[PDB]
């Protein structure tokens, strides 16, 4: 009776989910949706039973009443004795990005220049950058800062959108899914690599996981740590090995959301096929892989080591702390 | 302050 329905999102996803539901032997089957919003009504609807969620969409999933299951969890440091699975997540560093050679940018400049961003409603991506903005400036007119950008999510004849580029036919400019060029914690670093914008806000990973060899797609293969800045909080500028002096917040891990009348078996399910298809899993790589998808962070991010149990049986709320949900409530006065 | 946004 613990058949899980996972959702995915977008064509990529699909795929993906549909090569994990073969190997599982349907364990787990596949619904599909075009954005996370999307998904999480399937959920709601009772017509699929889980997705991992970023932070900013855990908010919104929380609100209709979903709940926190397991966390991803990356590679660790303090507390090195621990099976992941039992291991406290640690959240990840949200930076701003912009290119060495564009001297004289700094987080006191941005003002009319082109920003690229994972996504409307991620944590950083858009929660953290835009509710600072808005705070400094004293202004909800977050859709006129900067010149032009690429969010995607927002309306796309809105200059958030006119950096966005759609999938390889032109098709879906601005959609909140993997076929969006641009969409992502990769894409939204890819549109800085271009130089299609001038600042990328994500997350310290992503700019070690595509540089110096570590990714070899094509726009990525030659880029080198060394041409990029982070943007502190105090107005300098920093190597982007520098995350732990000069990041704009510390965000809440990926986690799977799902009903609470489903979350028991979620789990259960999760942690078996994590033993199976996980990092060390016992038919990964020779089989199927549910933490890879060649950097195109597909249902989890490619740096996940495991999925871990929670402590403490949290509340969406207190999964995602009182700080950050205020901070998103705030922004959210805006629009 | 509170709403499901569905
Ligand atoms: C920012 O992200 C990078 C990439 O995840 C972190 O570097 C990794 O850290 C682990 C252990 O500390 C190393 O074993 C890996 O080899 C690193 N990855 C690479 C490609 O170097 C880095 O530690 C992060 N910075 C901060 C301050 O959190
Ligand atoms: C933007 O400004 C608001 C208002 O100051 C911040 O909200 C305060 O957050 C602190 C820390 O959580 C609380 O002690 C206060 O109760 C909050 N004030 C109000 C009026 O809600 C908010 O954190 C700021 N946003 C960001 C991203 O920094
Ligand atoms: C499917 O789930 C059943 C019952 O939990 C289990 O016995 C079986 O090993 C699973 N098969 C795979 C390959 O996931
Ligand atoms: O992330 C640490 C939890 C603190 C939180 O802000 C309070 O719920
Ligand atoms: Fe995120
Ligand atoms: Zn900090
Ligand atoms: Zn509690």
């Amino acid at each position: 009776y613990t058949r899980v329905v996972w959702c995915a999102v977008g064509p990529e996803e699909q795929k993906k989910c549909q090569q994990w539901s073969q190997q599982s032997g349907q364990n787990v089957t596949c619904a599909t949706a075009s954005t996370t919003d999307d998904c999480i009504v399937l959920v709601l609807k009772g017509e699929a039973d889980a997705l991992n969620l970023d932070g900013g969409y855990i908010y919104t999933a929380g609100k209709c009443g979903l709940v926190p299951v397991l966390a991803e969890n990356r590679k660790s440091s303090k507390h090195s004795s621990l099976d992941c699975v039992l291991r406290p997540t640690e959240g990840y560093l949200a930076v701003a990005v912009v290119k060495k050679a564009n001297e004289g940018l700094t987080w006191n400049s941005l003002k009319d220049k082109k920003s690229c961003h994972t996504a409307v409603d991620r944590t950083a991506g858009w929660n953290i950058p835009m509710g600072l903005i808005v705070n400094q400036t004293g202004s909800c007119a977050f859709d006129e800062f900067f010149s032009q950008s690429c969010a995607p999510g927002a309306d796309p004849k809105s200059r958030l959108c006119a950096l966005c580029a759609g999938d390889d036919q032109g098709l879906d400019k601005c959609v909140p899914n993997s076929k969006e060029k641009y969409y992502g914690y990769t894409g939204a670093f890819r549109c800085l690599a271009e130089d299609v914008g001038d600042v990328a806000f994500v997350k310290n990973d992503t700019v070690w996981e595509n540089t110096n060899g570590e990714s070899t797609a094509d726009w990525a293969k030659n880029l080198k740590r060394e041409d990029f800045r982070l943007l502190c909080l105090d107005g300098t500028r920093k190597p982007v090995t520098e995350a732990q002096s000069c990041h704009l917040a510390v965000a809440p891990n990926h986690a799977v959301v799902s009903r609470s009348d489903r979350a028991a078996h979620v789990e259960q399910v999760l942690l078996h096929q994590q033993a199976l298809f996980g990092k060390n899993g016992k038919n990964c790589p020779d089989k199927f892989c549910l933490f890879k998808s060649e950097t195109k962070n597909l249902l989890f991010n490619d740096n996940t080591e495991c999925l871990a149990k929670l402590g403490g049986r949290p509340t969406y709320e207190e999964y995602l702390g009182t700080e950050y949900v205020t901070a998103i409530a705030n922004l959210k006065k805006c629009s | 302050l509170e709403a499901c946004a569905f």
